């Protein structure tokens, strides 16, 4: 599934 | 629905496809700079543990907030920019960002 890392990126990160 | 930035981001990463999410913050800043922050200033977190860390330097942010209207299938966001410390909670290896802690 999606790791505790990945959602912080999906819902947190526009780079 | 409007066509600004917080509707339209909340959407595409599947954070209001099925639901309206009340807040949430968006980092405009490089992936690795943010990763960059749990090796900065230590600091406690709102819930008492010891793996949270505060960035050294401000970072470009756009706060999405829902209005008082709002609500679901027609989330409403009121977009706010800023430029804040972040303050992220740190786990695993490679020791990185799992969780927003706030914004200063």
């Amino acid at each position: 599934k999606e790791t505790a890392a990945a959602k912080a990126e999906r819902q947190h990160l526009d780079s | 629905s409007s066509s600004n930035y917080c509707n339209q981001m909340m959407k595409s990463r599947n954070l209001t496809k099925d639901r309206c999410k009340p807040v949430n913050t968006f980092v405009h800043e490089s992936l690795a700079d943010v990763q960059a922050v749990c090796s900065q200033k230590n600091v406690a977190c709102k819930n008492g543990q010891t793996n949270c860390y505060q960035s050294y330097s401000t970072m470009s942010i756009t706060d999405c907030r829902e209005t008082g209207s709002s609500k679901y299938p027609n989330c409403a966001y009121k977009t706010t920019q800023a430029n804040k410390h972040i303050i992220v909670a740190c786990e695993g290896n490679p020791y990185v960002p799992v969780h927003f802690d706030a914004s200063v």
